């Protein structure tokens, strides 16, 4: 309750120049559904398993690609109407002076 | 409030604005410290009582 | 200020009674605030 949801980060099994349709319309439709998750500070991270490394991109929804993952329910790898006008990249950088912590469900595990 | 007086002078009064904590203190600012000051001070006097 | 005066229990719960609802006044605004920049989001969107 004292801290504003930021988004959510996932994994990526490689790496790819763009973010995916599904990962569009997945944070469209989160964004819609609770109104809380503000569309102008809220990113998604991906972290793609490169070889033998790890690379983290960090990208945000644009009014327009909002409306479109909104309204789209295409699961395909290629809908409708997803164009790269959607999406912008904003900057993330890692950190050691400070250390962040975990929340994992109660009754069961998250896997 | 003599009561409260009184206690200004003990060194655990000086104590409760450096490591407030240790004596379940949540703060070293002024309503803190004459709030717990003010609790002890009248548990101990109810007891008393 | 420097000198702690004494205080009530009476007055010590309605103090805390006022900081209460000062802060739920205050996280009541923020929410309202926050449906403002959403709805402006939306529009500007939309």
């Amino acid at each position: 309750k004292e801290m504003e949801p930021l988004g959510w980060i996932h994994t990526q099994p490689n790496e790819s120049p763009q973010l995916s349709p599904q990962d569009v319309t997945t944070h469209a439709k989160i964004m819609a559904d609770n109104p809380s998750w503000d569309g102008e500070k809220t990113i998604i991270i991906t972290c793609s398993f490169t070889p033998g490394s790890c690379t983290l991109t960090a990208y945000k929804l644009t009014p327009s690609g909002y409306e479109w993952g909104r309204q789209n329910t295409d699961k395909g790898n290629n809908p409708k109407g997803y164009l790269p006008s959607h999406y912008e990249r904003v900057q993330m950088l890692l950190s050691d002076r400070f250390l962040g912590f975990f929340m994992v469900p109660a009754q069961s595990s998250w896997n | 409030q003599d009561a409260v007086d009184y206690l200004t002078w003990t060194f655990l009064y000086r104590r409760m604005t450096q490591n407030p904590n240790y004596y379940n203190l949540q703060g070293i600012s002024h309503r803190h410290l004459s709030d717990h000051l003010s609790e002890l001070v009248e548990q101990t006097l109810s007891d008393l009582e | 200020e420097a000198k702690p005066k004494f205080l009530s229990k009476a007055e010590r719960e309605a103090e805390a009674l006022k900081r209460r609802q000062q802060e739920v006044e205050e996280r009541q605004r923020m929410l309202e605030e926050e449906r403002k920049k959403r709805k402006q989001f939306q529009d500007l969107g939309r």
